[PDB]
């Protein structure tokens, strides 16, 4: 039968500082016992100084970050270019993940 | 697109009529006679095929229509207008009734059938109402023969004899006199005739006549045999000769 | 005559005009005066910003569309916003799905094409703004003119509002002149509050009543205003 | 007949103006903004003495730090105040904060050209346009405190100080001069006060008219009528006392 | 109230004005048609115009084949011609598909009649300017002449005729049928019926014709095709060697 | 299917569909509420242009939302059925999914808005009615009176009527009940109710229907001679001088 | 578009009327005229038939008195076509009634539900109204006998007499000077008969333009019987009263 | 299941109904009322899926109360359980089907007789003298085949019940914690609260 | 009686449809654009005028592209000549799906125009203010078409319509009297160069921008192409010297 998830393995890793805070992930992409790519990024710039990553099955996790994304652009457009805080922006990706929950 | 008429095109005035159920009533009045007449054993309606030109064919036309094996209609007013509801009045006959209880319907239901499609020609939004006003007659085992007359307002009542259509008002009168409750068919095919003759101007022959009876069940036009109950239709339509051999002893 | 032809825009006068379309377009004279000028590296806007009391607020005329398009209003503000909106939904989708730009050129058909369906339905009302929409993409600096019937032009330059004709006017004379101010926006930005200046009357340009937006080469299509456009006043 | 959503040959909307007439026949709304808060003020007017006078709301909560004054066809406003109240409680669900008093008022005023019998632009359902205007006053961490004027027309402007209703045009007349941008709560409640006096056709009372305001500390309150009754008296005193 | 002359809804006289100022729009392209059936043949005649120089009048035509033996001739616009021409296509395909034999001429016409007859009572639904001739040569009846109207009305014909001199068409043929005393032109070639047809077109409309100036239709046992410009010079020069 | 914009704007912005919708309101029977110091008193006329009527069956004007609120309206009899209806139903919803009955305010600005919807969506007309609810609230003792019209507006009276002549038992009421010290029993509650009534019903014993709400659905309908009865002793009351 | 030709049959007059109801009320005006009369011990319909003729078919038609129910009648007045669709829809809410609580449906229950219907086409769908009025004459064990009339408006009401359709005033003031309480079926019956034969257009008053409807419930059974009158049986009765 | 039991004497009907609601390994709750009261005079009482249990209760509750309301008349207990049947013969067919088994009994204030109906989540519905839903029936329908009357007293109902409970609790796996008892007549519906030991 | 303009499917009593004809003149109105139909194609010509210095040169493009073999160029209402368009992209993208042949010109002739008639069916919709010459090559020739307002189409030699409308078929029936034997697509290319020249004497007031494209077998492969820089520029000249 037809299984629309996969995985594509990868680990990321998160850190907050006192000022600052890090985002890692290795640069690999696979497919069971194959590598997809050695260089494939995994961590993105949304902007507003958010940095994120959806890591396990990347098709889900590009859309993911790309409709995040698309939240932050209109989040601008809708209220004067304002900074869309951390937590914000945490609560905005609640909804769009849960939006999935079935 | 899509139609934005929802609304009544037919509404009240301040004096209480239904303008277009008058109009088309009007138009009913302009139409060609038509006739009915009830008979102890049989029901007969006729009307005048009007020919519209020498070169048209008036046998590629029906003015007295089947219903069921045992109902038939005709009609004065609009012939556009009685061609779809004979079509809508047959199909109704069988999804509402031959459908679920395995027979046709019994003359006053199926005029009650096609009454309701003329009521709401009369209320629905964006139409007008059916130019037409009908003679249905026919027979069932529990009610017998009978005569009804379908008007545009949806209205029915039903008649031992009746016209309707351009000489109604002298051909009722004349059946008023001739009418009895002890005529066989065939003196009111006869009757029928003769009323006809008045409204008629040019030609009166069986080919500018067009007439049926609701008789006796017909075996010979079942198509098949081999089923006792199954005993024929009722309705006849008669033949341009079967009128003439009759219009000499008119 | 007039009076019985121009009930709805799905009737034509007997000499072939839409009325409402036409009674459409008044409202774009009616309203306050914005301008609309490129050159082969930048394209900018400058618009006069209206107000009700002196109590209130002045109003905005520019809308940033993408962030290398956007447009300036002349008419009803709430249209503007629908129509605007509706254009980034556009911009938005090519990106998305094309990983594209859109193109002013493309944006400029979508918006005609979509004002066009509410002048030929029983039920619509045409739009009663104007947009002067400015641009960089694939092929240089843009801009375009939108009226409310659905035509949209590409020109050097232009002005749309209540004694927009000044302007239009000083443009047209002074051509050959700002369409060749490449790489300096300031002059662009000069020679477009000059020709706006040119359909002033009641007042004279100030700092919370005049604004400019400018996109470009190296630009991401930038508004200013107040404080922002001191430096031109 | 002709057209909800028509164009009159001078390049407006026919019902929205006449929807705008409506509005001058409505009851008076007042709002000042000061560095303090902002203070909304309406007239009761009641249509007989039987009415109890304080059943009647023409000054809502759309949250803690935004509420609003209506002025004319009030049934209408009861659609716009929900969908306001939801506006504000959804954008909290959603971001975590709370929505920018403008971004508020933004969304009322999307509402109001929302109307026809098949305007060509999505599926606008509402077959005349609201008769009510809005008076929208809070306060927000982006731009402090804000007065908003929402109209039917879908559009709206800021003011340091606006009146709508019957007697605006004069009482705005009147705001024109004695607004100023060093003005206190306290001042601006007598000033409200005050206008309201002269422009209604009742003496002003803590009955027949009602105050109210937003500060950052306490948010959006409404005067009951004993705080309000002593601000008119201080105001009578005031008054005579030049 | 006055509008009962803008939809179709009845007038005081029980009338159907917009109905009637149908009729008058098919007069609109000035040409006039005449069907007849042969002994096994139908042929339908129609007067042709070509006015401008910059037209191809190859494609200039009001008979179209709506099926592989029904043919039928519009008189009146070309946009409502087209328009009933693609609705009796469609219906002669899908009556195939659905009851597996070919949709017989007068249920063809019958089926075209029913649907203008609903534009006469419904009010968004406007007739159409146009009067349908349809003919074929039924499996089952034989050389067929069927006719619509904007009204909602048809019938079949041993002859007609349609457009501005209608009438005096229609007493020709009329005559030479009170004459013949038979309902058809005993010949068995459709060669000779459709000379027959252009004849007694020019006897009643006073006209000679070039091969420019007509449009020939011809149905035959299962085939309805239309005449060439040459097969009708060639129709046209038969009937001169008799005059 | 059919939207045409039935209430829209005229020049000087009135809305005459619902003006109109008033004037069918002008023309209903009267109808008149009173509260009291522990009660609410509802009282409505009954029309002569006919009589030979079944009262036992014909329906009256004072009808039960719920065990606790009543409605009575001046209008449009078959509006009012739907309005009911409406109101009726939310009653039983509400209780189902907040656990409590509703409080008359919250029943009334229900009402209030069907009816504020109905002038401003398109395909139908404003209801020519307009209403007096009255009742008690849940677990609480002071009564309650709201009234409503067309237009969708609504508040609190201490005492009012609708319909016709309702300028005149209005000016009685006003001139005749004094909120500082409201008709502290039931009966002188009811009595100033039969004769603000009696300043237009015109000596109509049958005529005149009286309805009693009491706190904890303590409703009751009082019969002719209850009422006759108070007739009887007002009718004194001015001879009596 | 489509706005020039809408009657707009859902609005209110200046004077707060409903034009098409008022219309619709106006066409009633001339339609036969039908009297309900309540008894103690029954009920009483009667109706004059509109337009006859030698022709017409008696013994066949039903013009005016419909049965709904077993215990449930109503007499109409207006559009016979527009009486049906109505008449239909109230007998199968009858039906349903019984189905879903195994008891026969309540008079009134039947008669509000019907008067809702006609309200509907008064507020919205721009259709124009029933052009019907009714006296409905049932019985039930929570009210035992009822009569109630409704009309286009969708409004109704209970009555002891009443009439409707044509010369309404004239019948109803008869009525309102002979009615009196303690009736009786066959009191009531007589009423009917003499208040129809003084509003009558016609000359005399025969029993081929007359339909008759009785609601009683026969003692020597104890259970209530719908009759309606056959034209042999209006004939009998018409000649017993004393019109011959 | 839960127990629910239902017993109809001279003048009034008689409802038992466990107290206990357990979740898994956990009894969360001693003291639950498996009830609902339609009417001043029809009571029912119901057993079955987790959710559908009270939803269906109540909402047809929110129905009778509505007719009550609207007629000013209260429906006969008869009326009201062919409602009741129809409802979920309804809900049999549907997309998600209630499971809910219920016992309805009240009093005829015209007919002046008490009576008890059973309905299952099918939409089978029986008038009996006794009933009960569950496995409940299947040790109590022997006792009351054996000890019932038709015109026994509702104290002698009441003792007859406590001898069904009593066999309940010896013979059945689970501890239902006992049980609620209520009494519908033609003065209405009350509980005996004291059954704990009556 | 009179008003017989005022909806759009409304026949006059002689049988006429007013807001047809009115939305033809917003069509006379509009600028000229004309087709020539060669021996192996067919060439597109227009008039673009110059409402100011301010207008882009070569921008504001006119004639559009249908397909990749189809042309299409119209007078009058320019957005409803896009509408049009865009309705004859999907006409066509729908054909070609089902049957894989890109749709020959004739067929595509009929879909715009079973699209126009239909918008003067209903009272709800206003007539298309554009008449359209538009053409390709396909399996069987080159073809040229010319749709108007009504819904009317028909083959031509040569086309045009707009305000020159007269100058241009007058040039054009000179051009078909002059070459029996065909025209070539060069030739086709400069002789539409010259008549939209001489069409500009009815518009000679302000100043215009020539457009031409041209869809020949042996000059575009069967492809819809615009004519631009040098073949351009000499037709341009063929032009100006026989204006002169």
């Amino acid at each position: 039968q037809f299984n629309p998830y996969g995985d594509n393995g990868g680990t990321i890793l998160g850190i907050a500082g006192e000022d600052f805070a890090v985002l890692a992930g290795d640069t690999r992409n696979i497919t069971d016992y194959s590598i997809n790519s050695r260089y494939e990024p995994k961590v993105f710039d949304c902007g507003d100084n958010i940095v994120m990553s959806a890591n396990g099955f990347a098709a889900d996790g590009d859309a993911l970050v790309k409709r995040f994304k698309n939240s932050v652009k209109w989040y601008h457009f809708d209220h004067n270019d304002k900074k869309l805080s951390i937590n914000s922006a945490a609560r905005n990706i609640q909804h769009l993940l849960y939006g999935k929950r079935f | 697109m899509t139609d934005r008429y929802s609304f009544s095109l037919t509404t009240f005035s301040p004096s209480g009529k239904l303008g277009q159920i008058d109009y088309a009533l009007t138009a009913v009045k302009q139409g060609v006679t038509s006739l009915g007449i009830k008979a102890t054993n049989g029901v007969v309606i006729a009307t005048e095929k009007k020919s519209s030109s020498p070169l048209a064919m008036s046998e590629t036309l029906s003015k007295v229509s089947l219903l069921t094996p045992d109902i038939g209609a005709v009609y004065s007013g609009m012939g556009p207008d009685y061609r779809v509801l004979v079509d809508k009045s047959r199909k109704v006959a069988h999804t509402s009734y031959k459908r679920i209880y395995g027979e046709y319907p019994p003359t006053k239901l199926l005029v009650s059938e096609v009454a309701k499609i003329m009521q709401e020609a009369t209320q629905s939004g964006g139409v007008r109402p059916f130019g037409v006003s009908l003679l249905i007659a026919g027979h069932d085992e529990f009610n017998g023969f009978s005569l009804y007359q379908v008007d545009p307002s949806g209205s029915y009542f039903p008649w031992k004899a009746t016209a309707i259509g351009k000489g109604s008002v002298a051909a009722k009168t004349f059946l008023e006199k001739r009418w009895n409750d002890e005529l066989e068919l065939e003196d009111a095919i006869h009757i029928a005739l003769l009323t006809l003759k008045e409204s008629v101007e040019g030609e009166f022959n069986g080919d500018t006549i067009e007439l049926a009876i609701i008789g006796d069940e017909n075996p010979d036009l079942l198509g098949y045999t081999g089923i006792p109950t199954d005993k024929g239709p009722r309705f006849r339509k008669l033949t341009s000769q079967e009128i003439n051999d009759r219009l000499e002893a008119l | 005559f007039r009076n019985n032809y121009d009930g709805d825009t799905v009737t034509f006068s007997p000499t072939g005009r839409l009325f409402q379309v036409e009674y459409a377009l008044e409202a774009i004279k009616q309203g306050s005066v914005t301008v609309g000028l490129r050159s082969n590296t930048h394209a900018v806007l400058v618009a006069l910003k209206r107000n009700a009391d002196e109590l209130s607020s002045y109003q905005k005329k520019i809308i940033k569309c993408d962030e290398h398009m956007g447009l300036s209003l002349a008419g009803l503000a709430p249209d503007a916003r629908v129509l605007s909106n509706y254009l980034r939904q556009q911009c938005n989708y090519s990106s998305l799905v094309f990983n594209r730009k859109l193109a002013v050129e493309r944006a400029g058909h979508l918006l005609c094409d979509k004002a066009q369906k509410n002048t030929q339905s029983y039920g619509g009302r045409p739009y009663g703004v104007g947009l002067l929409i400015i641009g960089y993409d694939k092929s240089g600096a843009h801009l375009l003119e939108f009226q409310p019937s659905g035509n949209v032009t590409e020109l050097y330059g232009t002005a749309i509002g209540a004694r927009s004709q000044g302007a239009k006017t000083y443009l047209e004379r002074t051509l050959d002149t700002f369409i060749k101010i490449d790489g300096n926006p300031d002059e662009l930005i000069k020679a477009g509050v000059e020709a706006i200046s040119q359909s002033l009357r009641d007042e004279s340009l100030t700092v919370d009543n005049l604004s400019i937006a400018i996109v470009g080469k190296d630009t991401p299509f930038t508004i200013y205003d107040g404080e922002a456009v001191a430096k031109y006043i | 007949d002709r057209g909800v959503s028509t164009f009159s040959p001078e390049g407006r909307l026919f019902q929205v103006e006449y929807s705008l007439e409506a509005i001058k026949l409505g009851s008076t709304a007042i709002g000042i903004a000061t560095k303090e808060g902002v203070v909304l003020g309406v007239e009761k007017r009641a249509t007989s003495p039987l009415l109890e006078s304080d059943s009647i709301e023409k000054i809502v909560e759309i949250d803690r730090h935004i509420g609003c004054a209506m002025s004319g066809l009030t049934a209408d406003a009861r659609s716009m105040i929900e969908h306001a109240r939801t506006a504000a409680v959804t954008h909290n669900l959603y971001y975590d904060e709370d929505i920018n008093v403008e971004s508020l008022t933004q969304s009322v005023c999307d509402l109001a050209l929302r109307f026809g019998e098949g305007a060509s632009g999505e599926e606008r359902l509402m077959s005349r346009p609201f008769g009510v205007a809005l008076l929208i006053a809070g306060h927000d961490a982006d731009d402090g405190y804000q007065l908003f004027h929402a109209e039917p027309s879908g559009t709206f402007y800021r003011y340091n100080a606006k009146a709508i209703g019957s007697g605006s045009e004069g009482a705005q007349a009147e705001l024109l001069n004695e607004w100023h941008s060093s003005l206190t709560l306290k001042e601006a409640e007598l000033l409200v006060l005050k206008i309201l006096k002269q422009v209604m056709e009742e003496k002003l009372d803590e009955n027949n008219a009602q105050l109210s305001c937003i500060t950052k500390q306490d948010g959006f309150k409404i005067y009951d009528n004993e705080k309000t009754a002593e601000l008119i008296k201080e105001l009578k005193e005031k008054e005579a006392a030049e | 109230a006055g509008y009962d002359r803008h939809i179709t809804i009845f007038s005081p006289e029980g009338r159907l004005y917009q109905v009637e100022y149908a009729f008058k729009a098919t007069n609109q392209t000035n040409i006039n048609s005449l069907a007849v059936r042969g002994k096994d043949c139908t042929v339908v005649i129609s007067q042709k115009k070509v006015p401008d120089k910059l037209l191809d009048p190859t494609t200039v035509s009001y008979i179209f084949c709506i099926s592989r033996t029904i043919g039928m001739v519009v008189n009146g616009p070309i946009p409502d011609a087209r328009n009933a021409a693609l609705r009796a296509k469609a219906e002669a395909a899908e009556f195939r598909y659905k009851y597996g034999y070919d949709m017989p001429c007068d249920v063809l016409a019958k089926r075209m009649a029913n649907l203008s007859q609903i534009y006469t009572q419904r009010a968004y639904m406007r007739p159409l300017g146009v009067i349908l001739t349809f003919v074929s040569v039924d499996e089952e009846l034989g050389p067929s002449i069927y006719k619509t109207d904007p009204a909602g009305y048809y019938v079949g014909y041993k002859a007609t005729a349609t457009g501005p001199k209608q009438q005096e068409i229609t007493t020709n043929l009329e005559n030479h049928f009170k004459k013949s005393k038979i309902d058809h032109i005993n010949e068995e070639s459709w060669e000779k019926v459709v000379e027959f047809a252009i004849t007694h077109m020019i006897d009643a409309l006073g006209t000679e014709f070039s091969k420019n100036d007509l449009e020939v239709g011809v149905a035959t046992k299962d085939k309805f095709f239309t005449l060439s410009a040459e097969n009708i010079e060639e129709r046209l020069v038969a009937i001169a060697e008799q005059d | 299917g059919y939207d045409r914009a039935l209430s829209i704007f005229s020049p000087d912005g009135h809305i005459f569909q619902v003006e109109y919708a008033l004037e069918a309101v002008k023309r209903g029977t009267c109808a008149v509420g009173v509260k009291g110091k522990n009660c609410v008193v509802l009282g409505c006329e009954r029309r002569s242009t006919l009589k030979l009527q079944d009262t036992r069956i014909t329906p009256s004007k004072v009808s039960k939302i719920d065990s606790h609120v009543v409605l009575s309206f001046s209008g449009l009899n078959a509006d009012s059925r739907i309005l009911i209806e409406k109101a009726r139903v939310e009653a039983q919803s509400h209780r189902l999914t907040l656990e409590d009955p509703v409080t008359v305010e919250y029943l009334t600005r229900y009402v209030a808005g069907v009816q504020q919807r109905y002038t401003q969506s398109g395909g139908v007309r404003p209801f020519g009615v307009s209403t007096l609810i009255a009742g008690f609230d849940p677990r609480d003792d002071e009564p309650k009176l709201y009234q409503t019209e067309p237009s969708g507006i609504y508040s609190s009276w201490s005492a009012q009527t609708i319909g016709r002549n309702s300028k005149t038992v209005r000016e009685f009421l006003e001139k005749n009940y004094d909120r500082k010290e409201p008709p502290a029993t039931v009966e002188e509650c009811v009595k100033l109710t039969v004769r603000s009534l009696l300043e237009v019903v015109q000596t109509g014993a049958k005529n005149i229907e009286i309805t009693v709400v009491k706190p904890d659905s303590d409703i009751v309908a009082l019969s002719s001679e209850e009422i006759n009865q108070y007739v009887t002793q007002i009718e004194q009351e001015k001879q009596e001088q | 578009g489509s706005r020039r030709y809408d009657s707009r049959t859902t609005i209110f007059s200046p004077e707060g009327r409903l034009y098409q109801v008022e219309y619709a009320l106006e066409s009633i005006s001339h339609a036969g005229t039908a009297i309900g009369i309540m008894a103690s011990d029954g009920i009483v319909l009667a109706a004059e038939r509109k337009v006859t003729s030698t022709l017409l078919e008696q013994d066949t038609s039903t013009e005016k008195l419909y049965k709904l129910n077993d215990k449930i009648a109503v007499a109409v007045a207006g559009l016979t076509a527009d009486a049906e669709i109505l008449i239909n829809t109230a007998r199968i809410h009858a039906q349903n009634y019984l189905k879903t609580y195994n008891e026969d449906i309540p008079v009134e229950i039947l008669v509000r539900r019907l008067s809702d219907i006609k309200q509907g086409y008064t507020q919205h769908g721009g259709l124009r109204p029933f052009g019907v009025s009714f006296i409905y004459a049932g019985y039930d064990d929570r009210y035992g006998y009822q009569l109630y009339t409704s009309n286009p408006s969708g409004n109704y009401t209970g009555w002891k007499a009443i009439s409707v359709g044509a010369n309404t005033s004239a019948a109803q003031t008869l009525l309102q000077m002979d009615y009196k309480d303690d009736m009786k079926v066959d009191d009531a019956i007589e009423l009917a008969l003499k208040t129809l034969s003084k509003t009558t257009d016609s000359s005399a008053l025969t029993y081929d333009r007359l339909e008759f409807a009785t609601i009683r419930k026969g003692a020597n059974d104890g259970e209530v019987y719908q009759k309606i009158f056959k034209p042999q049986e209006i004939k009998d009765i018409l000649v017993k009263t004393g019109i011959t | 299941m839960d127990i629910i039991l239902g017993i109809r004497v001279q003048d009034s009907v008689i409802l038992a109904s466990s107290k206990a609601v357990t979740r898994g390994i956990s009894v969360l709750k001693d003291s639950d009322d498996k009830t609902r009261q339609l009417s001043p005079h029809t009571l029912m009482s119901f057993a079955g899926e987790a959710g559908d249990t009270v939803q269906f209760a109540e909402y047809i509750q929110a129905n009778i109360q509505l007719y009550s309301i609207r007629e000013d008349y209260e429906l006969s207990p008869q009326a009201v359980s062919s409602f009741v049947r129809q409802e979920l013969a309804k809900s049999i067919r549907s997309r998600r089907p209630y499971q809910v088994n219920v016992l309805i009994g009240g009093y005829d204030k015209k007919k002046n007789k008490p009576e008890l109906y059973q309905i299952d989540y099918l939409g089978t519905k029986v008038e009996l003298p006794y009933g009960a839903h569950g496995y409940s029936g299947f040790y109590t329908f022997s006792l009351l085949d054996h000890h019932y009357r038709p015109d026994m007293t509702t104290e002698e109902g009441l003792d007859l019940l406590k001898l069904c409970v009593q066999e309940l609790e010896k013979r059945m796996p689970m501890d239902f914690k006992g049980v609620i008892v209520k009494i519908v007549d033609k003065d209405g519906i009350r509980q005996v609260d004291d059954f704990q030991a009556q | 009686g009179t008003g017989y303009d005022l909806s759009n499917s409304v026949f006059s009593p002689d049988g006429r449809n007013f807001q047809v004809e009115y939305a033809v003149k917003a069509v006379e109105n509009g600028t000229t654009s004309i087709g020539i139909k060669c021996n192996d194609g067919v060439v597109f010509a227009v008039e673009k005028l110059i409402t100011s210095k301010l207008l882009v040169p070569q921008k504001n493009v006119k004639i559009q592209v249908v397909d990749r073999h189809i042309g299409c160029v119209y007078s009058g209402l320019i957005p409803d000549g896009r509408h049009l368009v865009n309705r004859g992209r999907e006409e066509a993208a729908s054909f070609k799906k089902l049957y894989k042949t890109p749709i020959p010109i004739p067929a595509f002739a009929d879909r715009l125009g079973q699209y126009v008639q239909a918008h003067t069916l209903y009272n709800s919709v206003r007539p298309f203010g554009v008449s359209t010459i538009f053409g390709g090559v396909d399996k069987n020739g080159a073809h040229l078409y010319m749709l108007e307002p009504s819904g009317s189409y028909w083959g031509y030699k040569g086309a045009a319509t707009g305000k020159g409308r007269q100058s241009a078929k007058a040039e054009l029936e000179k051009l078909v009297d002059h070459h029996p034997e065909g025209l070539s697509a060069r030739e086709a290319v400069k002789q539409a160069a010259k008549i939209i020249y001489l069409a500009h004497e009815d518009n000679k007031e302000k100043d215009f921008e020539l457009e031409i494209s041209w869809c020949s077998l042996s000059e575009t492969n069967g492809l819809h192409k615009f004519v631009k820089g040098d073949l351009l520029q000499e037709a341009i000249d063929f032009a100006q010297k026989e204006i002169n």
